[PDB]
């Protein structure tokens, strides 16, 4: 079968060198002027950066002198100036070239910061300088004289040197002679030099930097690039639309500053071509050859020089590096990111009639927006005779298009946005509703998912214009489909505020109210008795129920019975469908309860009849929450009635102290700490004073003598609902609110004794004013700290992807209850959800099989295992996965927005990411989110202790030399090991013990790197996941521990080899490679022998560093370098990743393009 | 409209190729080619293809069948005219 | 140290002035240079003939006056 | 929706056909950085089939 010529729809990219015939290749022709326009009549000077001949068309298919004009004519070169009448789009398209009188230089070959062509030639880089400015001589290939192949002479000395050899010795200087030397060295004879000498002389000073230089000259004869070509004979130039003249209004003009770049060296390089005819002397032509050096490299880089600055404009001219480059490495890629057609924005507002899946969409902004579809559905029917009576009629607003509008809105999902998109459910899809008005209305259960406020925030609409994407947003983003987060599988689309206000008030109950007492036989005839002003909504009551119970098998069960309630509970009954028991409704319904509902009401009935379930929730919660008529007013507000008293008593003991201090019986330091703390204690009292008045203060009677129950006064009911408000918010209300801190952070010993019901005089306020911008500034710092994290989380994850089934591996991590030092600070229930087993677990007795091998832990098999005692159980996780460059959906887990295992083929790295960096909001600025960030980037604390290196009996040598020597001697095994430990740290290892390896030598903390040496894997991301997961979890932020362990399993990628047989010895790499070569030996051809490694860990930056892909490294990391790095190897991208597929614009290599890439990846290496 | 694709899911379990499946079957519909499965309320062809997904007449092993038999349905007319291409002989 | 507005005004600045006789020295040697080329070109048969072949192509209308001769020595 | 010079006409012209379907084709902002890449000494090609 034939292969191909012409364009097929390509696979992988290549990166090389550029030879001057290839240069020549994509040249259409050679840029001879500097000229552009004539001046006069704006057309292109031929041949000129801009020129027809050399370019194209100034117009679509006109030739420039205007004899063919015609649009037939098309492959006519026309006879008068050479133009090839064809669209203007060529003059996009099409290079060029220039060609050089001297060699020259290039720049990234020459600066990237280890000179390429310096350790190419293994020679330095100011001496290469130095042979560039015709500074000094250099030899070239020295024969059997006096002189080295690579020795530098002086002016002088090379006369010196000529005068008794003056040939069969040669030396050159500038541009050629460093060609020279490329083209005369040859890679394969110097290749077996350096590998002899590697094995002749034995030192690590010496075969450490000599095997870093021959793996690289190798790869460079392996990869097809030939020296010469790091020096430039023909420049490419840019086509000009590309660096475009295009007039302005007022008759101005605008360019790119490449042509000012470009003109320069063509100038030059043409001023040079005619000092070589006119024989000018050596001084001349050699400062022309420098300036022409400058020249090319300020056009390609600028600023690795002198930073040469454009006309008349001190702003220096950008670079064709430049253009490539910014921050952060592409702006193509960048946030932001490209402008999007199809797309609008506006305020946000309520809408709280609105179904979970709709939402409101104004009436202009859906005309604006489908008017490619309105135009086709127009015609579609024939209300329009052809597509442009069909934009009149659109613009003319006849009524009749409105109908035809709902019809193509209907099915048809929008994509609502809102500013900072943290995780994936940042973005969710809606069905279309039609609003008169320029407002968004957005479903109020979806405002907790967006952090969207109603305080004037904006957000953002997307029409998903192709089928596939109309279903992708139906089944994935769709916002009916993901209710829970991904984050921790608790819902997301928990009733927020205002509703759980409205419920609290619903099912909550006073002693004595109207219907105390009576029965009912359900609830229908108890709204009729609310509804009609019989009963009150909170009325102990005694009612007939139906519940149900599906606890057959997969079949509901019904039971009747007399439940003891009250009114409002009774009522909202009506809601919860079938097999939800009356216990879930029967208590007051907090926030707290009402979430769990939802969760039970999923994990049970499965997704449906949740969804509508959430809806009614919210309508009833917003009804029965306006009929509570709660407000909040000054009384509202009650001071206890004991503050003032309180108040002197600690002003009491502050003149006891203070008594002391004045008399010596107490010192000055020890004065600040002890009234801080009765000011402090203070507080607290004040606090829980006022607490237990308002809580239940009120005292009320039912027919007999007194009682007293909560509170039904407004503000409390708020903040005991779970709505808003909290005891530490509230207490700066009514009770005194704290002691603020000066900027020194050096908390003031007179706290704040007033409150916001009472007046803050003048001191107190600006005492206050600290706290407030100190929150603010750090907040709003928070935020950057935040955005950088989930970057640089993303960067090193992103590409994983759940790819196999089952890895089958019985691997995994030993599951226990986090018990921190008290009790229980994490149940083993949550630890374990939705993972799947590593190995059967026993009862605590025996030949009992409860959970059998692998099985996902739902919430019946959790609730068995707590039934029983079980104490411990092992996992498998992603950090143990045996599946190689991915995750195999058992390892995981099955957390999702669904409740089902994970499927094939989901991005799971980003979702890990998303999910780890939204919340870090929350954390503090040891503690807080830096101490975060410190446990990702591996970072080795400041004086950390020492971990027995190996097993066996140790004791101490030598003596203080600044460093105590310790020496481990195992029974058996070698003795060797003595380490110098400063001896003024310390110690706590016995010194006459035997040592487990990895027990406590001394105390301060570890470094990570050697629990993951000393203790292993496993032990080292238990102990990330635990020292992370403390962080969030003190902060009170759900994050399931799974997210962590992908982070953690991207930390360790890569290892260092032991053994040998077939790789590098000592070489850090992928253990992916590694694992799959060492199959490929334990069977395959010789053992061989071996290879043993040893896992490493890798910091989150710095593991992000290494990645396969070039195009995905040049976004984030340092453009230049990578480019150079790359070109240098011939690297071959294979795409396969995400990054590049989304710069190159193909289908993600996951998720929906998941099978696509899969499809495609193995048609590949066939035939 | 259709509120939750859940139904649909269970039949096609990735929910991934789920999407393509319904896709691949829009446009058989959409693009006229064919008619649909089961009654359409007005719905549009997305959710026309959902409900004949969730009503288990229409996934990806019907319509290779569906497809490789129209294969053989067409290239039973052409069987005369391409046996007429005998001119490479 | 890279800027070649130096290493330019270091390369040249080793070339040392002229004095005011020393300008002459190296005019002398330019006229005797070139009156060198002179006699040797008016040595050669052939180039006499080809200035010959060239002004009859001169009185022919086949060249014009100012594209062979810029006036001699009177 | 953005980058595609080609295939957001072509993409039009099946919007108001009753024909949701994409060509996509390579983003124009992509197809640039090849030129700039390659306007220096560096040969980017695209591979294989
Ligand atoms: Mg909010
Ligand atoms: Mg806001
Ligand atoms: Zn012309
Ligand atoms: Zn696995």
């Amino acid at each position: 079968l034939k292969a191909q010529t012409k364009t097929e729809e390509f696979d992988a990219i290549k990166i090389a060198l550029a030879s001057p015939d290839m240069i020549r290749s994509w040249s259409f022709g050679e840029v001879k002027k500097p000229e552009t326009i004539n001046y006069r009549t704006f057309k292109p000077e031929r041949d000129g950066l801009f020129c027809a001949r050399i370019f194209g068309p100034v117009k679509d298919y006109e030739c420039l002198c205007g004899k063919y004009k015609r649009l037939k004519h098309r492959g006519v070169i026309c006879e008068k100036c050479g133009v090839e009448v064809t669209q203007t789009k060529v003059r996009r398209e099409r290079m060029g070239h220039i060609e050089l009188a001297s060699p020259t230089a290039h720049i990234w070959f020459l600066k990237s910061l280890p000179s390429r062509i310096g350790l190419l030639l293994d020679m330095p880089l100011r001496d290469i300088e130095r042979v560039l400015y015709f500074e000094s001589y250099v030899v070239i290939e020295g024969g059997m004289t006096n002189l080295e192949r690579q020795q530098i002479l002086t002016e002088e000395q090379y006369l010196d040197a000529l005068e008794e050899f003056g040939d069969e010795f040669d030396a050159k200087m500038g541009a050629e002679a460093i060609q020279a030397l490329l083209k005369s060295m040859d890679l394969e004879q110097e290749c077996e030099q350096l590998r002899e000498e590697l094995n002749e002389t034995n030192s690590e000073t010496k075969r450490k930097k000599l095997t870093k230089r021959i793996k690289l000259l190798e790869a460079f004869v392996q990869s097809g690039n030939k020296p010469e070509w790091m020096i430039l004979t023909v420049l490419p130039v840019l086509p000009p639309d590309l660096r475009p003249l295009v007039p302005l209004d007022g008759g101005r003009f605008a360019t790119s500053d490449l042509n000012d770049l470009y003109r320069r060296v063509i100038n030059r390089n043409n001023r040079l071509k005619r000092l070589l005819d006119l024989a000018a002397p050596d001084i001349i032509v050699r400062n022309e050859k420098r300036m022409l050096q400058e020249a090319v490299d300020a056009l390609l880089d600028n600023g690795r020089r002198g930073r040469a600055i454009t006309g008349s404009n001190k702003r220096p001219l950008k670079s064709l590096a430049d253009m490539i480059k910014g921050k952060q490495g592409r702006f193509r890629q960048n946030l932001l990111g490209k402008r999007v057609d199809y797309s609008g924005r506006s305020v946000i507002t309520v809408g709280p009639y609105l179904r979970l899946h709709q939402c409101g969409l104004p009436k202009k902004m859906a005309l604006e927006l489908f008017k490619p579809f309105i135009y086709g559905k127009l015609e579609l029917r024939g209300l329009a005779t052809t597509i442009k009576a069909a934009k009149k009629m659109v613009e003319r607003e006849e009524a009749v298009v409105w109908d035809i509008l709902d019809e193509v809105i209907r099915e048809h999902p929008v994509l609502l946005n809102r500013a900072p998109t943290l995780h994936r459910l940042g973005i969710q899809a809606f069905e279309p509703v039609l609003i008169e008005g320029k407002a968004i209305q957005l479903h109020p259960l979806v405002c907790a998912a967006y952090n969207a406020d109603f305080d004037g925030d904006q957000m953002a609409v997307h029409v998903p214009l192709t089928l596939e994407a109309q279903l992708e947003a139906r089944a994935l983003m769709m916002s009916t489909n993901n209710i829970l987060s991904p984050a921790n599988g608790e819902p997301i689309i928990v009733p927020s505020q205002d509703v759980v206000l409205g419920l609290y008030y619903m099912t909550r109950d006073c002693v004595n109210a109207k219907g105390e007492g009576m029965v009912l036989t359900g609830p229908k005839e108890a709204e009729r008795l609310y509804r009609s002003g019989l009963a009150s909504l909170h009325a102990r009551v005694k009612v007939r129920i139906t519940e149900y119970e599906k606890d057959a098998n997969g079949e509901l069960v019904a039971k009747t019975s007399l439940k003891d309630t009250t009114v409002g509970r009774a009522i909202l009954w009506m809601i919860v469908p079938k097999g939800l028991p009356y216990s879930i409704v029967n208590q007051a319904l907090g926030k707290k309860a009402i979430s769990k509902m939802l969760n039970t009401c999923y994990r049970i009935l499965g997704l449906k009849p949740t969804v509508i379930f959430a809806d009614q929730i919210m309508y009833t919660g917003f009804a029965y929450a306006a009929r509570s008529g709660a407000s909040v007013g000054i009384d509202d507000m009650v001071i206890p009635e004991k503050k003032h008293e309180i108040i002197s008593e600690a002003e009491a003991e502050v003149a006891e102290i203070q008594e002391q201090f004045q008399s010596g019986l107490v010192t000055a330091g020890e004065r600040y700490n002890k009234v801080i703390d009765i000011w402090a204690a203070a507080n607290d009292r004040v606090s829980k004073a006022m607490m237990d008045n308002l809580q239940t203060e009120t005292v009320i009677n039912r027919d007999g003598q007194e009682e007293k129950q909560v509170s039904f006064n407004s503000i409390y009911m708020m903040a005991d609902s779970g709505a808003r408000g909290s005891a530490a918010q509230i207490r700066q209300l009514a009770g005194m609110r704290g002691l603020m801190a000066k900027p020194d952070g050096s908390i003031i010993e007179t706290p704040i004794t007033a409150n916001f019901r009472e007046g803050l005089n003048v001191l107190q306020y600006f005492i206050s004013t600290h706290g407030a911008r100190k929150g603010l500034a750090d907040t709003a710092l928070k935020t950057a700290n935040s955005g950088y994290l989930t970057r640089r989380l993303v960067d090193v994850a992103q590409d994983l992807v759940v790819t196999e089934d089952d890895c089958g591996t019985h691997e995994g991590i030993m599951m226990t209850p986090v018990i921190e030092g008290g009790d229980v600070k994490e149940p083993l229930r949550d630890r374990v959800l939705g993972r799947v087993t590593a190995e059967d677990v026993l009862k605590p007795g025996t030949a009992d099989i409860l959970v059998p091998r692998n099985t996902l832990l739902h919430e019946q098999w959790c609730d068995l295992l707590e039934e029983n005692s079980v104490d411990a159980v092992k996992v498998r996780s992603v950090v143990s996965c045996d599946t190689d460059f991915g995750v195999c959906a058992h390892c995981y887990g099955r957390d999702l927005a669904r409740g089902h295992i994970i499927n094939k083929g989901e991005a799971i790295g980003v979702i890990a990411a998303q999910s780890i960096g939204e919340p870090g909001t929350q954390l503090t600025m040891t503690g807080g989110l830096p101490r975060v960030a410190d446990l990702f980037e591996a970072r080795r604390p400041k004086e950390p202790a020492i971990l027995a290196e190996i097993s066996g009996i140790v004791s101490f040598g030598k003596e203080t030399k600044g460093k105590r020597r310790l020496v481990i001697t195992p029974v058996d095994g070698s003795d060797p090991y003595e380490e110098m430990i400063p001896k003024w740290r310390q110690l706590n290892v016995f010194e006459g013990e035997r040592v487990e390896r990895g027990d406590v030598i001394s105390d301060g903390p570890e470094a990570p790197h050697d629990i993951l040496r000393l203790r292993g894997v496993h032990a080292v991301t238990r102990y990330i996941v635990n020292e992370v997961q403390d962080v969030y979890r003190l902060q009170g932020v759900k994050i399931n521990d799974k997210h962590i362990e992908v982070i953690v399993r991207q930390m360790l990628r890569k290892a260092t080899i032991v053994n040998a047989g077939s790789s590098d010895f000592l070489e850090g790499e992928q253990v992916e490679y590694s694992r799959v070569k060492i199959a490929n030996r334990e069977l395959e051809a010789n053992g061989k022998v071996g290879a043993t490694y040893s896992r490493d860990l890798l910091g989150i930056t710095k593991a992000s560093l290494a990645t396969e892909s070039f195009i995905s490294a040049a976004s984030f990391q340092e453009t230049t370098r990578v480019l150079t790095e790359a070109a240098v190897a011939g690297k071959r991208d294979e795409l396969r990743g995400l990054k590049e597929n989304v710069i190159v614009g193909r289908l993600i290599p996951a998720g929906t393009g998941y099978a696509y890439h899969q499809d495609r990846m193995r048609r590949r290496a066939a035939g | 409209a259709r509120v939750t694709v859940q139904d649909a899911v269970e039949k096609i379990g990735n929910r991934f190729d789920l999407v393509l499946v319904a896709a691949r079957r829009a446009r058989q519909m959409q693009v006229g080619g064919k008619d649909p499965l089961v009654p359409e309320e007005n719905d549009k062809t997305t959710v026309i293809a959902l409900r004949e997904i969730e009503e288990g007449l229409i996934n990806n092993q019907i319509l290779d069948v569906r497809e490789r038999q129209e294969q053989q349905e067409q290239e039973a007319a052409e069987l005369q005219a391409v046996t007429a291409i005998a001119e490479g002989r | 140290t890279t800027d070649p507005v130096r290493m330019y005004m270091r390369e040249m600045g080793t070339v040392e002035l002229l004095t005011r006789e020393g300008e002459i020295d190296i005019a002398k040697r330019i006229e005797d240079g070139i009156n060198q080329v002179q006699c040797s070109v008016a040595e050669y048969p052939e180039a006499i003939t080809y200035l010959l072949e060239q002004y009859d192509r001169v009185e022919a209308e086949e060249a014009r006056l100012s594209d062979l001769i810029t006036g001699f020595v009177d | 929706k953005s980058d595609d010079v080609n295939g957001r006409t072509k993409m039009y012209k099946n919007i108001v056909d009753g024909n949701h379907q994409m060509e996509p084709g390579m983003p124009e902002s992509f197809n640039v950085l090849l030129k700039e890449i390659r306007s220096l000494g560096i040969n980017i090609e695209l591979e294989d089939e």
